């Protein structure tokens, strides 16, 4: 969980 | 690709970054 | 990467992060070698001694990146995979054999200062620069040591790190392990008398060991970050995918089947 979340867009 | 391996930030503006020049002088 | 250091923005401007979307989660690095093309490691993508057999839709690439964790609006850019293919003699029961995979791209990804893609070698190009003693170098985002007290030591970067390393000989590669040395590998790294240090780590693998060429002063890709035994060992060496004695499998899988 390090990680700054990615626009959704991109995890669909 | 025909511009393959050319940096736009060092090698399109001839600009060298801090070590690649390591990597030159070890080709002897 | 162990002992290395920041990289300068658009130093390495074919990085490619590979990235788990589900935990979120760097899974490798790789690297860009056309607007559609990403190389990385085979057991970046398929390991069963670590039940890793991943497929299109767990993974997407990230190109053009500095930091490891931010999203870096208005520079990255993220793509979806639209197909993998991992070398047919990859030999992930015995020794990294072939440690090698493509992954094709859904969409061309626009270049820019912070994305472009890097050369593959010719012949003759390997044939000049694959010489012991001459430098190459490796980037990538993962682990800065091998172990360290946590909550109190440091051990991941903020930031993409890199560092020159020369290839060794291949007897020296092969009397560093037992494991059986093929010649689709190479080794590099400092030995124990010289002064300097640097490896690759955990999280470095699939990304790319580049050398410059004084001939055209372009960037080649002559390896793939593969294997090692610890992170930076008095003794050991990294081992990478030699790139050029895979090529004609690079040629066939984009000139015949894939264009
Ligand atoms: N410790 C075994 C050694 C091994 C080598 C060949 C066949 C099985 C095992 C290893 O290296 N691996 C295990 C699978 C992934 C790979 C890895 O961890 N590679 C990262 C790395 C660090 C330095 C550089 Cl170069 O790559
Ligand atoms: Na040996
Ligand atoms: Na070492």
């Amino acid at each position: 969980g390090d990680f700054e979340e990615i626009p959704e867009e991109y995890l669909q | 690709e025909a511009d393959c391996g050319l940096r736009p930030l060092f090698e399109k503006k001839s600009l060298e970054d801090k070590t690649e020049r390591e990597l030159l002088e070890s080709y002897i | 990467i162990v002992e290395g250091s920041d990289a300068e923005i658009g130093m390495s401007p074919w990085q490619v992060m590979l990235f788990r979307k589900s935990p979120q989660e760097l899974l490798c690095g790789a690297s860009l070698i056309s607007d559609r093309w990403v190389l990385t490691a085979a057991h970046c993508l398929l390991y069963p001694p670590w039940d890793k057999n991943f497929t299109e839709n767990d993974l997407l690439v990230r190109i053009g990146k500095h930091s490891r964790t931010r999203y870096e609006r208005n520079i990255e850019k993220i793509s979806m995979l639209e197909k993998i293919y991992i070398h047919p003699r990859y030999n992930w029961r015995e020794n990294l054999d072939r440690d090698i995979a493509l992954m094709k791209l859904k969409k061309p990804v626009a270049f820019s200062d912070y994305i472009h893609p890097v050369c593959l070698p010719d012949r003759e190009t390997a044939a000049s620069l694959l010489q012991a003693g001459y430098k190459g170098r490796v980037t990538g985002w993962g682990n800065l040591k091998e172990t360290w007290t946590a909550n109190v030591g440091k051990g991941q970067p903020s930031v993409l790190q890199v560092v020159n390393l020369p290839i060794v000989e291949r007897p020296v590669c092969k009397d560093s392990t037992r494991i059986r040395i093929t010649d689709n590998m190479f080794c590099a790294g400092y030995k124990p008398d010289e002064g300097k240090r640097g490896d690759a780590c955990e999280g470095d693998s699939g990304g790319p060991f580049v050398m410059k060429s004084p001939f055209n002063n372009r960037w080649y890709q002559m390896g793939i970050v593969s294997w090692g035994e610890g992170c930076d060992r008095d003794g050991k060496y990294g081992f990478y995918t030699h790139v050029f004695r895979l090529k004609k499998w690079i040629q066939k899988v984009i000139d015949q089947f894939g264009e």
